């Protein structure tokens, strides 16, 4: 029972992974395994995602798979799983490990952009949605306001135009 | 520190110039060989329509650009392509050599010549796909071009610059008439008159080998093997090679229509350059379409044959006389293609 | 050296997708063997399908095929035995001969998909056969290096037609003459060989004037497909060797079409006719320009052609007409009634009948 | 864009990525309209009979590399995802001999009439390679059959395949 | 097995569209590549093989002999038809 | 009521064809490859499960009348050309002997029965 | 202003696919144009096919198109000068003049998608 509906097409991964960690143990050291792995892709660019492409053949998929899997061995859990799984398979490994992320994200943090006519971001860290949103809206409103680009608020127009057309 | 460089090194190789040398930006490596497509990756620097270079002689179009992939059209057997296989841009259009140097000489549908008479002297390299020219280039048709048929000069004549269809059912004259008309042209290709010499060339899409060879014996005999140029798209050859053909010929044409001199051009069989531009189409998973042809079949046989117009004196008074050739069933005219 | 091996990955009924290495994977049309307890199956090679990947036709059955079997690259197209021993020997579309009679002898082999001649190698004037027939050149005259069509049937003499013309076309010249028998029925192809076997055609303790290189109906599609190929091989090697005026017979061009269609429109590409391959005017193409009068000699072809619901314009009988030079016509009853050999006088056409 | 969507069909969902061992046997993925695909199955063969945990029979014609697609001979509602897939061993076969002779049998030899069980002298393959050219003699014998017309303008001889065409 | 054990035997196929429109159930249901009517690639390798096995063998093989009455049902008269 | 009760039946289903109609119609969505005339692949199958519970046992008798919808008058559609094998009486109702006002309807021809015999 | 780029990904045909980034998609049917070495090319937004990658129709021929192409969004749909200038004038698609008798003087260019007058 994962927290968040991927709904599949190339999210398959990234809840398969989640089950095979909550099935045991290591919801965080996987995941930050997996983040040294994003971080070390995009630490050398034309090494990190040139490298994904399709035209690859699984040998060589196979030593980037080794390459990855360096310093002291920080690849842990089922990250080497996932790794061994996408070189006999779909290569290219970003949207997968965002997937990843947001799945957790949900399992612990549970945050979403919203304000519906505030084009703001009020991030919360908190499982109850009940009120602490309304919170993170004054703090944002409060400090902060760098751009507040709300280009034009919606409800004006919207009635204007159907008070003019009838 | 050093672990992660020694790993980079190490990814560096046993990837060859994938992401270390040319970064395949005018370089590429098969993804799959299709149908008649190859699948191929790289080719970054690539744009619609490049001729492209797979290293094993074949010649190749992009038709299909996708972000990660780029699909080739494969200008002769699929064969000789290989899933993997090494594939280099030639850099410009796909282009074809045009000039007074034909003349007298058979090519392929790229203008490669095929008569083993060593190569050909180019004036330029025109492209394949030549937008047509406009309303006021186009000048209205008023010089004839007399093919030597009774029943096609006096009656329906054709004048130069007329695109003037002929139309047969299997062996009712049709290329016949053609050659009627490419003899007569040499009463005058004789002559030091430029705007009365019409320089003629021949389309062979789906023809055999064996068929245009008989017609470049007979147009040898009759020396009229001096001003015509053919371009053979064998059935045996792909089916690329004949849609492109066409277009070929048009380039030919088009050379001597700017240049002022008068060209008459022999789409000959445009049906079989039709069904193989079906079979590029449903090879490209495109739509059936209406009458299993693909929609644009008539923006095919449209753009091929705008190309040929009589040019006003301000553009050199040239003009391209097209004589497209449809075979149809029955003597049919309500069918899609005629 | 090394063998390239590949192993067995999809068996789609008649279709098999084999995975290669990096570097080993063969080029399209060659022929992959693997090792089958009933016999010696091999699948020649369809488009690529990627990821070292690639689909492939079956010779023949696909029954107790394993995913992952081993899977070995023979470096080229399909290698049909040629030669003179081939001459009175029934060869199926893989090169192995069925007929039991002994292996094949043969110094040479050449592939079946071979690049058909040149523009200049072509012949640049039109030249008549002598095929020794009365009703046959005078009216519908045979083309050297055409493709004549066989418009007959059941009863109209069509097999003694035939072997009459091979032994004519061995007679007044070389003609070593080659029967390819597209999607045999396995009955007639059987009192086809007892006929010529009778008749001085086929004579297995001396020598022979036609080799009978035919493919059953029971074959996987793609077989009847390539039997036309195998035979056509064979005939050109007669005809860029020893120089002789070959003549090849197919025995229902039409079954090639069909062949062609299950497995090039059906078995992973997209119908453009009433059913028949996309790339039909491309097979034919590649089939018949292969047959045509080279400098050294000059394969002629004497094809029975089938039009299905007896429609004229129909897109196959429309292509295999769109080149047909001459057509004979062995009737069925107007004809055959009183004359023996048949060939109706008025339907039977030719396109060299000119001065 | 440099990177586009990595995955757009595949075939392969199962995430333990350990212990998969299936090479007699394989697990059910998709199962409907008579089609049950199963993972697994490395050494079945092409239309070899295999075993449901439900009991029902079937026959694996679609082998792609993932999965392999099994037509279930009965119901598809006896299969249900997950269920436990064996394999036969052996290719579809038929109890062959003179035993069948007055009995009405199904498509795998079991008899429907419920005369009893059926006296086998032979199992043979169903599908079996046809006698090639040599082993064949010309049609000579006649086939009786009956009718008039059909014996005498049209007659049906031992060995041959007519065929009974019509509305 | 009556042919091969040197006994003549005639085998009345009957309805082999309804065999043919069973198999096109089978390839569409497999995601194989439709065609005529829908029906599989290699429906006609299918009657093909079906069909060859019935013959008249050889004395060397037990002169045994097969026949076969395969029936097809032609829709409006229609023998034109991809199965017929 | 055949099998249990053990009494005579007549299942009168009016327009079965709707029943192969909705199987090809739910045949589309349900990731199914269309069949000849966009029919579902299955037809003959479900549509001879359906039939073949419809018949006469030694426990009952069932004397079903079944109507057959044939779309565009045309007697070769899949649906009804393999419905017709299912079905002992056939009674055929063409729109041409209509037209010339036999209210019935039903073709002579056509419309045949095993029961037709001395 | 602030001119809004985006990148060619697909060339299909006379169909260009194009990726712009965040909060910049052109919306359906707008003017897209492309600095080509034969003049500028103009792309009609057809589809937006997500991730910030819209499908677009080309005006002209496609040949030359290098993907990563810079792609410039005119900010509106295609505009083509009307008014009695454009009378005895020859116009192509676009709306640039094609009878060779210079530039069209018109006071307005209103767009070639127009909502029908209604009832
Ligand atoms: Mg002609």
């Amino acid at each position: 029972p994962p927290p968040v509906r991927l709904f599949g097409v190339e999210g398959t991964y990234a809840t398969a992974l989640y089950q095979a960690a909550a099935k045991n143990s290591s919801i965080d050291a996987a995941f930050q395994s997996l983040q040294k792995v994003e971080s070390t892709v995009k630490k050398n660019p034309k090494l990190g995602h040139l490298l994904l492409n399709p035209a690859l053949s699984l040998k060589d998929r196979n030593s980037v798979i080794d390459a990855i899997v360096e310093t002291h061995k920080n690849l842990d859990g089922y990250v080497v799983n996932l790794l061994k799984v996408l070189s006999e398979n779909n290569r290219l490994g970003c949207f997968e490990k965002i997937a990843s992320d947001f799945g957790v994200l949900n399992d612990a943090h549970n945050g979403l952009l919203k304000g519906t006519v505030t084009s703001a971001e009020p991030l919360d860290p908190k499982s109850f949605k009940r009120i602490e949103k309304a919170l993170s809206a004054s703090k944002l409103v409060g400090q902060g306001k760098s751009l507040k680009l709300e280009n034009v608020v919606k409800p004006e127009i919207k009635g204007g135009l159907i008070v003019e057309l009838g | 520190k050093a672990q992660p460089t020694e790993v980079s090194s190490i990814l560096e190789e046993r990837i060859k110039g994938v992401s270390d040398e040319a970064n395949l930006n005018e370089t590429g490596r098969v993804l799959a060989v299709g149908d008649g497509i190859a699948r191929v990756f790289g080719l970054n620097n690539i744009q619609a329509e490049e001729l492209v270079e797979f290293s094993s002689g074949v010649k190749g179009m992009a038709l299909n650009l996708e972000p990660g992939q780029v699909g080739i059209v494969l200008f002769g057997s699929d064969r000789l392509v290989k899933e993997g296989e090494l594939v280099k841009r030639t850099g410009n259009i796909v282009d074809v050599p045009v000039g007074p140097g034909l003349l007298g000489r058979v090519v392929d549908a790229l203008g490669n010549p095929i008569d083993g008479k060593g190569p050909i002297d180019a004036a330029g390299r025109s492209r394949a796909q030549v937008k047509a020219p406009g309303i006021l280039p186009r000048r209205s048709v008023h010089e004839p071009v007399q093919t030597g048929l009774k029943a096609v000069d006096a009656l329906v004549p054709i004048g130069r610059g007329q695109r003037e269809l002929i139309i047969g059912d299997r062996q009712t004259g049709k290329t016949a008439v053609a050659l009627d008309t490419i003899l007569n042209q040499k009463r005058w290709n004789n002559g030091s008159d430029e705007s009365k010499k019409l320089y003629c060339v021949y389309v062979a899409v789906g023809q055999k080998r064996s068929t245009v060879a008989q017609l470049v014996q007979t147009l040898e005999q009759h020396d009229a093997m001096k001003y015509s140029i053919i371009v053979a798209a064998t059935a045996s050859e792909a089916a690329p090679l004949q849609y492109l053909a066409p277009f070929t010929a048009a380039s030919i044409g088009e050379w001597f229509r700017d240049n002022g001199k008068h060209a008459l051009i022999v789409y000959d069989d445009l049906s079989k350059q039709a069904v193989a531009y079906r079979q590029l189409s449903l090879l490209l998973r495109r739509p059936p379409g209406r009458e299993a042809y693909p929609g644009d079949v008539f923006y095919l046989h449209s753009r091929l044959l705008e190309r040929a117009a009589k040019l006003s004196e301000k553009e050199g008074s040239g003009s391209l006389t097209a004589l497209p050739v449809i075979e149809t069933q029955g003597g049919d005219v309500s069918a899609y293609i005629p | 050296s090394t063998p390239i091996t590949g192993k067995v990955t999809a068996v789609i009924g008649a279709i098999v997708d084999v995975h290669f290495e990096q570097s080993e994977l063969p080029a399209i049309l060659n022929a992959l063997e693997i090792k089958t307890p009933q016999g010696k199956l091999v699948l020649e090679v369809a488009q690529h399908l990627g990821e070292n990947t690639v689909r492939t036709i079956a010779m023949d059955g696909t029954e107790g095929l394993v995913r992952g079997e081993k899977v070995l690259d023979t470096g080229g197209p399909i290698s049909v035995p040629v030669g003179r021993e081939t001459l009175g020997r029934i060869i199926n579309v893989i090169g192995e001969p069925i007929d039991e009679r002994g292996p094949i002898k043969s110094k040479l082999r050449k592939p079946i998909h071979a690049d058909p001649p040149s523009f200049a190698e072509q012949s640049t004037s039109a030249e008549i056969l002598e095929t020794g027939i009365k009703v046959v050149d005078l009216l519908a005259p045979y083309a050297r290096g055409g493709k004549i069509g066989l418009f007959g049937g059941a009863g109209v003499g069509k097999t003694v037609f035939i072997q009459e013309l091979i032994n004519n076309i061995a007679k007044a010249h070389g003609g070593f003459s080659v029967f390819t028998g597209v999607g045999e029925r396995t009955r007639e192809g059987n009192d086809l060989y007892r006929e010529m076997k009778e008749t001085g055609v086929i004579n297995l303790e001396g020598e022979s004037k036609v080799a009978l290189v035919f493919g059953q109906m029971n074959e996987p599609p793609g077989a009847r497909a390539r039997v036309a190929l195998t035979g056509l091989t064979i005939a050109e090697y007669f005809r860029d060797e020893e120089g002789q005026d070959v003549l090849l017979f197919i025995d229902n061009i039409f079954r090639f079409t069909q062949a062609g269609s299950e497995v090039s429109a059906l078995l992973g590409r997209i119908p453009s006719a009433v059913g028949y391959q996309p790339t039909l005017a491309t097979d034919m193409g590649l089939l018949q320009e292969r047959i045509t009068t080279t400098k050294k000699g000059s394969v002629t072809s004497v094809q029975a052609v089938y039009v299905p619901a007896d429609d004229l314009t129909d897109p196959a009988p429309a292509t295999t007409f769109a080149h047909l030079d001459a057509t004979t016509v062995l009737s069925r009853g107007i004809s055959e009634l009183g004359i023996y050999p048949a060939v109706d006088p008025l339907d039977s056409k030719s396109r060299l009948l000119d001065a």
